[PDB]
């Protein structure tokens, strides 16, 4: 009937037609419930922190401040520098800066060698 | 399934205690606060005529090259205000 | 004083809010008949579109051929 | 993905499948009557396989439900102009300012309020008063090292009120 | 235009305030004889579109094709301004039928009011202005190109028919 | 825009559309009654009834609590969370 | 100028021998006097440069930035306490002073005859804003911050020692007028490149340009408001006016060795305006978009049209106002809540009621509100830009439409749709920072009704 | 029309090709067939703001025309015997382009499928 | 407060669309709708709700008398 829904990076895959949920183990059923039990504690230990009367600041998530510590100062350690970063920067970071240049050089010798043969629209191009 | 007893009971509790809450949270003083303690047609079709009317004689009779208007047509048919003479009628119409 | 609600029965109407209505569909049913009675004639051009030119040979100019 | 267990069963699954059949056979089938029509026929077509002993089976035809039921969707559903998704999703969220402002006024603003901001002085003591002791022992008392589950059990022992109760009271109107 | 969808445009919201801000067509159905000043605003409109010989959606609407007719037309547009009269044709039909003139679905303890200056004076201004404006504007100006005014047989009625069939 | 709901009055409307429901009886029927037990429809016709709650009100309720209804009362106490039915 | 110059050296035993609760009105209202006298400035007229004698003269470009600097200097020193009001008494004059001297080396590099003079207090601009931010910068790498800032400022600026001293004894002395009136023009060579570029490299680093730009954003994310707000304002604005006055010389080679320089500069502009559009630490956002304007600016420079130099002008002006705004309006959410973050604190549309418009205000005059002077800046610089080249226009749109985007995303992202309820912290607004405000950006719209002051000297 | 089928179908020739049409020599088969007479006062069609592509034949009943609604503005609706006599005038124009498209296209016709296959 | 609740036994459904889908669906080998929870929908003020041509042609009352009147006067 349908196509049975190809999946992408952009198309999600739904909760109907997963089909992996359907092979129920005793594993998946001990991995759910362990799942349950950590958002469980974590719940928990917000709502402990979160609805006491005297408490006057921020939560302080340490999972954001986490986040942040691994995206901004954790990006230069660590590294390594190989054949695919290498060839993936250099290919990203000079070879579209020579493509505008051979572009401009191209449209700075066309206007240089026009107006040298003096055949522009200059009657009146004062606003230079 | 169905409620659990602890669900049952927790929330005929929560009953009560929202339920007091909004029966709390009409305010009645049966005052809501207390304080400490043709004009406009005159206004607006007068004031700003007689400024920008004031604007459009004596600023504009400084500056020069302002204002200008396109010129109001004349026809064969018609005359000149202003010194006076026609201008000679629209000439002959045939094959209607 | 203002109007009040009933379940699940056709509402209360005024005189005045249909009366109104029925008396603005009926001016736009003059107005377009009695635009379309004055002067147009819309559906025509107001004119005769003539024929290709007027399928005259030896006239609009040709030579013995 | 639910508070109370892992998963949900498999008769929350069909359930859940008729009640988004139903949903999406609204939103495609104008004018209601042969949609009520066509609802009795869908009622009948889950009666078809009701009393089935096997498991394998129950849930091949399960999933074999959801393959038609995708294949016959509707790009737009009528959702409901009061949940996530629809027209609302909190469409009045311009006033849901939350309790814990509205102490930060000038006392000319609390003396122009008196009687509310005496009941909710009353109110802050209440919240106050058993805090700490009652709840504090009620959570480290009930449950095992490992919590399992997200809900609490309700102030069944004396006296006052079930545990954290304060944020839950305490919310905007859905209408203000 | 802005005269014509402006009063359409508030009409259709004073509906949806009119049944709790729900503002989809299901749940909508029929609401004709609810009452008549906001269904009989929606038909000028929805009727006004296409141009009803001739108001004042006539009167742009059916010079700006003839003038395309009498074009030196890029041989498909002709045929795309055709299809699309006809397509907002049969969408304005069935926004009327599915709106107003259906069997009437929409949820109980109704709240339909319009005992109201505001909106009668509002509605009653601008269906006042999509009756006579459009040939206010079209009588008093200077004609500042050459009106053609010599279309064939079956050029000028083929706007007409379309919007019919 | 909202016209004034009460307790009582949402109550009766409640019965009242589950009393013209057709194959439970107007007889045997009140607040304290239940869904799977003593009327002993099942949980196909009870998410029917649910389905037309919701058509009513004009608002969904989640499948967290499809299951836990089973009685009138619970159902005004659910409407009761949501519309805030008080002045 | 000595008359604008020695009430800066008066104002500084002020704070000293101001007592206890009393040396912040006093540095204010002192400071404020000190505005008027700068307002009385503008007298240039015409024909030439007005000198304030052998010394010192001003341009009619040195004239808007020193006013600037001087208006922007009593904001400051209200802007900067709340994280330094509760220190100790000698440290906070300490602070205070330190402001002083640098907002007299800065006033002394905006006046400047002899470029030599010019770098002496171009480094001089340096050394104070470096203690400011290293001890004050409040997070954990400011070391890092203050320590990369002063290397790449000395290491770049430099051979440009070198170059002034070798144009000081090969072509007399170093007036401006005798720089010009004088100035021969000196053919390609390679020593003439080597010259050129050690010159327009060291102020490259100043502005920054794309391959240099990582000296910035830590040095504002990693540092208070104080030196964030000269840092960003008057040295990226006061590096521009440097390479406006040593462009004269050297004309006939930066044609033919200044196209490399414009490319980078607009690569990094797209590049650049692409990178604050997904960052957290929105902080740094507005850093970002200084160096997208800064890359603008430098491309406008290097092309030499009067319509660029305007334009060039008129950007730096109302950027400086605008950066220096915005990052106050961060430094109020972060005194609000101790995150620096984006994410984390949104909502604020439902409390602070009119610091939202105050955002607005900010990230529309960021967006380039067309009556504003940001946008008449842009606006010249693309007319100019396009005069120079047929096809750039499309980067100067581009830059356009993803800077409108990032700016209007930090407006509709940390202030737009939803208070996170465990906040419950935040006080109403004070009267302090609403204050700020109002210095901010009644200035801004009163140049945008008279704009005909802060256009270059190419009027 | 059926001539759009025809000069997308047929040969190229007898259909004319638009926008080039004085193809053939004037004053073929007329011998002395004009006096173009243009009577509309090109001072005065100066003096008269007109419109350009206006600057043409029948333009007096336009002058006219512009002349009475000029004189009669609280008169909304009272000029249009001038109204339908430019229309009129134009509506003869148009006939006289028509006559010209198929005095053009006739010559094409006869006269070169007559050379062309009896050469 | 008081509603006064226009009620039930009042319908005994009779609402001619779904008297016939009831015949239909009876047919069929079912005979086990929902119900009557739509004969307010489908009758009262309602039921021979006007057609399509009649919600365009509800304008002719005072028009051809005014017409006429046009014409003649």
């Amino acid at each position: 009937s349908f196509p049975k829904y190809e999946p992408s990076r952009l198309a999600s895959l739904p909760t109907t037609l997963d089909p992996a949920e359907y092979d129920i183990s005793s594993e998946t059923r001990k991995a759910q419930a362990e799942r349950l039990a950590i958002r469980s504690r974590l719940k928990r230990e917000y709502q402990l922190q979160y609805n006491d009367p005297s408490r006057r600041g921020v939560v302080e998530d340490p999972a954001l401040i986490r986040w942040t510590c691994a995206r901004s100062a954790n990006v230069y350690p660590n590294f390594r520098p190989n054949t695919k970063t290498s060839l993936l920067g250099a290919l990203f970071g000079i070879g579209p800066l020579i493509f505008w240049y051979y572009v401009f050089k191209t449209d700075r010798d066309r206007k240089e060698k026009l107006i040298q043969e003096g055949k522009l629209d200059r009657t009146f191009n004062i606003s230079y | 399934s169905g409620y659990t007893p602890d669900e049952k009971l927790r929330l005929q509790q929560l009953r009560e205690l929202r339920r007091r809450w909004l029966k709390d949270q009409e305010l009645s003083p049966r005052e809501p606060v207390l304080p400490p303690r043709s004009i406009f047609a005159f206004t607006h079709v007068l004031i700003p005529v007689w400024i920008i009317h004031y604007y459009l004689k004596y600023h504009v009779t400084t500056k020069p090259y302002t204002i200008v208007e396109k010129k109001p047509r004349i026809f064969p048919g018609d005359t000149i205000l202003e010194t006076g003479e026609v201008i000679p009628p629209m000439k002959e119409f045939p094959d209607q | 004083a203002h109007i009040e609600p009933r379940y699940r029965q056709f509402p209360q109407l005024t005189r005045s809010q249909v009366i109104q209505a029925e008396f603005f569909s009926a001016t736009m049913w003059f107005w377009i008949l009695w635009r379309f009675w004055h002067d147009s004639d819309a559906v025509l051009g107001h004119f005769p579109y003539p024929d290709p030119s007027q399928w005259t040979d030896e006239e609009l100019g040709i030579p013995p051929d | 993905f639910l508070p109370s267990a892992a998963y949900l069963t498999h008769q929350q699954k069909v359930l859940q499948l008729y009640k988004r059949a139903l949903r999406h056979l609204e939103s495609r089938c104008v004018h209601r009557d042969k949609y009520r029509y066509f609802a009795c026929l869908l009622r009948a077509r889950f009666d078809e396989h009701k009393n089935e002993k096997d498991m394998v089976k129950a849930t091949q035809l399960l999933r074999e439900a959801e393959k038609e039921f995708w294949h016959g969707q509707h790009p737009q559903p009528y959702i409901f102009p009061e949940s996530p998704g629809g027209t609302s999703y909190e469409r009045y969220e311009c006033y849901k300012v939350p309790e814990w402002c509205l102490d930060d006024w000038h006392p000319s603003e609390k003396a122009m309020y008196p009687d509310y901001f005496a009941k909710r002085e009353q109110w802050k003591k209440l919240r106050r008063e058993s805090w700490e002791r009652e709840v504090k022992q009620l959570q480290e008392e009930t449950p095992v090292g490992g919590p399992r589950t997200e809900a609490l059990p309700p102030a069944r022992k004396q006296g006052d009120l079930p545990p954290l109760w304060w944020h839950i009271v305490t919310r905007p109107r859905e209408r203000p | 235009h802005a005269f014509f969808k402006a009063m359409l445009f508030m009409c259709s919201g004073s509906i949806i305030h009119s049944l709790n801000d729900e503002q989809d067509i299901r749940k909508m159905g029929g609401l004709f004889k609810a009452m008549p000043f906001t269904t009989t605003a929606l038909i000028i409109g929805s009727l006004a579109l296409t141009g009803m010989p001739f108001l004042t959606g006539f009167y742009s609407k059916d010079l700006i094709i003839e003038s395309a007719n009498t074009s030196y037309t890029n041989a498909w547009a002709l045929l795309m301004t055709l299809v699309a009269t006809s397509f907002t044709a049969i969408y304005s039909t069935r926004i009327i039928f599915f709106a107003l003139l259906g069997q009437p679905r929409f949820p109980t303890l109704i709240n339909i009011n319009e005992n109201n200056p505001f909106l009668i004076n509002s509605i009653k201004r601008l269906l006042i202005g999509s009756l006579f404006a459009g040939f206010i504007i079209s009588n008093n100006i200077p004609p500042m190109t050459i009106p053609q005014m010599t279309m064939p047989h079956y050029l000028k009625m083929t706007a007409l028919t379309v919007t019919i069939l | 825009d909202a016209p004034p709901l009460t307790l009582e009055g949402i109550k009766d409307r409640v019965l009242y559309v589950l009393k013209l429901y057709d194959k439970i009886d107007p007889e045997k029927l009140s607040v304290n009654s239940h869904f799977m037990k003593d009327l002993g429809l099942d949980s196909l016709d009870q998410v029917e009834i649910i389905m037309a709650m919701e058509d009513e009100f004009g608002f969904e309720i989640p499948d967290i609590d499809a299951e836990k209804l089973m009685c009138p009362q619970e159902i005004v106490d659910y409407i009761a969370d949501k519309k805030d039915v008080y002045e | 100028m000595l008359k604008y110059i020695i009430p800066t050296m008066m104002l500084m035993p002020l704070t000293w021998l101001s007592k206890n609760s009393m040396i912040w009105i006093n540095t204010t209202l002192h400071s404020l006097l000190i505005s008027l006298t700068s307002l009385l400035l503008l007298n240039q007229f015409g024909d030439n440069s007005l000198n304030f004698s052998l010394t010192f003269f001003s341009d009619s470009l040195s004239t808007p930035l020193l006013i600037l600097t001087m208006w922007l200097l009593p904001l400051m020193l209200m802007a900067s306490q709340h994280h330094l009001s509760k220190e100790n008494l000698a440290r906070k004059k300490l602070f205070i002073s330190m402001l002083i001297l640098l907002q007299l080396f800065l006033i002394m590099t905006f006046t400047a005859t002899e470029l030599i003079f010019f770098y002496i207090m171009f480094e001089a601009t340096l050394v104070p804003t470096l203690i400011i931010i290293t001890r004050w910068g409040n997070q954990t790498e400011r070391l890092n911050a203050g320590l990369y800032f002063l290397f790449y400022t000395l290491a770049g600026s430099l051979p440009l020692l070198v170059a002034l001293i070798y144009i000081q004894n090969t072509m007399g002395s170093l007036n401006f007028l005798i720089l010009q009136y004088w100035v021969q023009p000196m053919p390609n060579s390679w020593s003439n490149t080597f010259m050129w570029l050690a010159c327009m490299m060291a102020f490259m680093v100043k502005m920054p340009l794309y391959g240099l730009h990582l000296w910035l954003p830590k040095a504002h994310v990693e540092a208070p408001i104080a030196g964030s707000m000269v840092l960003a304002a008057i040295l990226l604005k006061l590096g521009g006016y440097g390479m406006m006055r040593i462009t004269l010389l050297l004309n006939p080679i930066t044609d033919f060795m200044a196209y490399p320089f414009i490319m980078l500069s607009l690569w990094g502009m797209i590049m650049t305006s692409s990178i604050c559009l997904r960052q957290t630490d929105l902080k740094s956002l507005i850093a970002y978009s200084s160096v997208s304007h800064m890359a603008l600016v430098i491309v406008a420079i290097l092309i030499q049209t009067p319509w660029s130099y305007m334009g060039a002008t008129a950007l730096m002006i109302a950027h400086g106002l605008t950066s220096s705004m915005l990052f106050c309006l961060a430094n109020s959410n972060y005194e609000r809540v101790h995150s620096r973050t984006m994410i984390l604190a949104r909502g604020l549309q439902t409390l602070l009621p009119l610091m939202a418009a105050w955002w607005l205000l900010a990230s529309l005059t960021n967006l380039a509100l067309p009556p504003s002077i940001n946008l008449i800046g842009e606006l010249f610089v693309v007319m100019s830009t396009f005069s120079w080249s047929n096809i750039t226009i499309i980067l100067m749109g581009l830059n356009m439409v993803i800077t409108a985007l990032y700016s209007l995303y930090m407006l509709i992202t940390t202030q737009r749709g939803k208070h996170t309820h465990h906040i419950n912290n935040i006080l109403p607004s004070f009267t302090r920072e609403n204050a700020l405000m109002s210095l901010h950006m009644l200035p801004l719209l009163l140049l945008s009704l008279n704009p005909k002051i802060i256009l270059g000297p190419l009027y | 029309g059926a001539h759009l089928a025809r000069r997308y179908l047929g040969d190229a020739s007898v259909e004319p090709e638009p926008l080039r049409m004085p193809t053939f020599p004037p004053d073929y088969g007329f011998p002395e067939r004009k006096e173009r007479e243009m009577v509309a006062t090109q001072q005065e069609m100066n003096d008269a703001q007109l419109v350009l592509q206006q600057r043409d034949y029948c333009a007096h009943y336009l002058i006219r025309f512009l002349k009475c609604k000029r004189d009669s503005f609280p008169n909304f609706l009272a000029c249009k015997h001038e109204q339908h006599d430019w229309d009129y005038c134009e509506h003869l124009d148009y006939v006289k382009r028509m006559k010209e498209f198929e005095r053009e296209r006739r010559l094409l016709q006869r006269k070169k499928r007559r050379e062309q296959r009896e050469a | 407060s008081k509603m006064e609740l226009p009620d039930y036994k009042q319908w005994k459904i009779e609402g001619t669309p779904l008297e016939t889908v009831q015949e239909k669906l009876a047919a069929r080998g079912l005979r086990d709708p929902w119900g009557r929870n739509e004969a307010w929908r489908y009758m009262g003020g309602f039921a021979n709700n006007v057609s399509f041509v009649g919600a365009l042609l509800k304008g002719f009352k005072w028009g051809f008398a005014a017409f006429v009147v046009a014409v003649g006067a």
